[PDB]
């Protein structure tokens, strides 16, 4: 009934779902798309999906489990329980670490935030469907362009309607409860964090304009290593830092053929 | 006189060597001097489908451990900024670092360590 | 204080600058007092690395190889320099560099008699005198070819294709001069 899993360490990924529902797989279900963590420099960046079928949309609303930006952590985690003993409501969510979008970001093939965004929705989706659920409608919650990203999901989706708005979350009830799932999973996250470097509070929302972040920020800078896995180093806020604060780092991207092949030279000091 | 173009090394030192971890990064870092390898690279390194994986300034890293070839042994020495140096300490094996993948077989690094091998060949006694 | 990363033959002294055979510049070797036995020192430097030793940084990324040399290279490189001054010289009188003053290292070395009779004419009543011949030479470079060769297809490196291969490898140890007549030989 909680969400456990989040105890232990993260490097990658980290993918937690409610077992599927019996309607779920025999009447048509609709699916709801929403997302936590996008703008920090610090922590993880969580998607969730919640699932209803059709007749029992309206049974949905009747339980308060509509997003709001007043709603205390507490407050969510409440109507998330509340989800979990209704018969119907379905949920999987993917917990992407910092690491994760440090490392993507900054490939040797640039994989942008908003691939990486848009393809951990997909396989959410996607999971949905190979777990039997029968997915008939998608509502999806963006904060950019919604034209490019329903054409995405319908090459993607070809027989499922697809519904991607602006403030989607206001909108649409299953929006709005695959919200509370993401914000509960991130709040969860960052709160038992489990933490992969050997030494060890307070950081603030984790948000570049922060001044409690950037205060973090500063603190923790390490000449050779720049700072520790928790901190997206692909973002600016970072970047600038570490031009500044820490020492440079120089990758490949930024006499006979024998000796010559295998970078061998005699040596004429030390 | 003659002892300008010799820099003589201490001979029990190189016996008193407890091994030491070598890792090679596919990357230039200007600095020369103490790190906490403990602190920040040596406990994120986890063991992933391909080899080892960690990653350093927000790149993924991907190696394997490469063994130093028998008839050969490590050694790590060091020099103030008479003239003497001395083997501080000793290694059997170095871990192999390379950005995303694993250097490939055509590595340079790799071609370095058959050298001598056939240097062993080439300079032996004719009869 | 910059760390070195070494890698020496399994049984190992100092580290002396002596003359390049072939270049005719400056060279690091590494010679065993106790053995007499010389080796030479070669760096592996490619661009984007670095040394990580337990709790430290080295900026280079270098490995050091400590490989034993054939003496009979650095020899000549003094045979042929008194070869066209005159004729017929003592070793203490043809090994001598006031730019390398540690080619006396050579002098001393186990065996020098047996090593020298492969490229050297010598006169003396048991002396010892010394005058290179450039038949033994190449006769010596033939047999140092064919050395090489068995080793390239023991470590499968990369008949005619291996042997041009070998020539190119020798001609590292041995000056300009010299490698052409090796050819034509």
């Amino acid at each position: 009934m909680d969400l456990s899993e989040l105890e232990r360490d993260n490097t990658g990924r980290c993918r937690l779902s409610s077992p599927v529902p019996a309607v779920c797989r025999k009447e048509p279900c609709v699916l709801g798309v929403d997302e936590a963590g996008r703008g920090p420099v610090l922590g993880p960046m969580v998607y969730a999906i919640c699932y209803c079928p059709l007749p029992r949309l309206a049974d949905l609303e009747a339980l308060k489990v509509a997003d709001s930006k007043t709603l205390l952590e507490s407050e969510r985690e409440r109507l998330f329980a509340k989800m979990e003993d209704t018969d119907f409501v379905g949920w999987a969510l993917d917990v992407l670490s910092p690491n994760l979008i440090s490392t993507s970001m900054l490939g040797r093939v640039k994989y942008n935030l908003n691939s990486l965004s848009h393809d951990t929705a997909t396989g959410l989706i996607q999971y949905a469907l190979d777990q039997g659920v029968n997915v008939t409608q998608v509502f999806v919650d963006t904060v950019g362009m919604p034209e490019t990203y329903q054409a995405r999901l319908q090459q993607s989706f070809p027989g499922i309607e697809v519904t991607v708005k602006a403030k989607a979350d206001a909108l649409y009830p299953v929006v709005s409860a695959a919200s509370i799932c993401a914000k509960v999973a991130r709040d969860q996250a960052v709160k038992k964090w489990q933490f992969v470097e050997k030494l060890q509070t307070d950081y603030g929302s984790g948000y570049p304009n922060d001044p409690k972040t950037k205060a973090w920020l500063k603190e923790h800078v390490e000449p050779v290593f720049g700072f520790p896995q928790f901190v997206r180093f692909s973002w600016r806020t970072a970047q600038t830092i570490l031009e500044k604060e820490a020492e440079d780092v120089i990758w490949e991207d930024s006499s006979h053929r024998y000796f010559l092949e295998r970078g061998l030279e005699s040596a004429t000091s030390l | 006189a003659i002892e300008r173009h010799r820099v003589h090394l201490r001979s029990a030192t190189l016996r008193d060597a407890v091994p030491a971890t070598l890792h090679l990064l596919p990357c230039e870092v200007a600095v020369d001097g103490p790190a906490p390898v403990g602190r920040f690279f040596t406990p994120a390194i986890r063991q992933g489908p391909e080899g080892l994986e960690v990653s350093f300034r927000g790149r993924c890293l991907r190696g394997e451990e490469v063994a130093v070839p028998p008839g050969l042994v490590g050694y790590v020495m060091v020099t103030e900024e008479d003239r003497f140096i001395g083997a501080t300490a000793n290694f059997s094996r170095f871990t192999l670092w390379g950005l995303e993948t694993i250097p490939g077989p055509d590595a340079k690094v790799r071609g370095a360590l058959t050298w001598p091998s056939l240097a062993a060949a080439i300079h032996a006694q004719v009869p | 204080m910059r760390q070195h990363v070494f890698l020496v033959s399994e049984y190992l002294l100092m580290f002396v600058k002596l003359v390049n055979p072939c270049s005719g510049e400056g060279a690091i070797y590494l010679f065993n007092m106790c053995l007499q036995q010389l080796f030479e020192v070669k760096v592996f430097k490619e661009k984007h690395h670095s040394w990580f030793i337990n709790q430290s940084v080295q900026s280079g990324g270098l490995l050091h190889f400590a490989t034993p040399v054939d003496p009979l290279f650095l020899l000549l490189h003094y045979l042929i320099k008194a070869d066209k001054e005159g004729k017929f010289q003592p070793l203490d009188q043809v090994v001598v560099d006031n730019v390398f003053p540690n080619c006396i290292l050579l002098l001393k070395l186990p065996g020098l008699e047996k090593l020298l009779h492969h490229v050297t004419e010598e006169k003396g009543n048991p002396k010892k005198y010394y005058k290179y011949s450039k038949e033994k030479t190449l006769k010596w470079l033939e047999k140092k070819v064919n050395q090489t060769v068995a080793a390239l297809k023991t470590n499968n490196v990369n008949e005619e294709d291996y042997i041009r291969y070998a020539h190119g490898l020798i001609s590292d140890y041995i000056p300009k001069e010299l490698s052409d007549d090796l050819s034509k030989y």
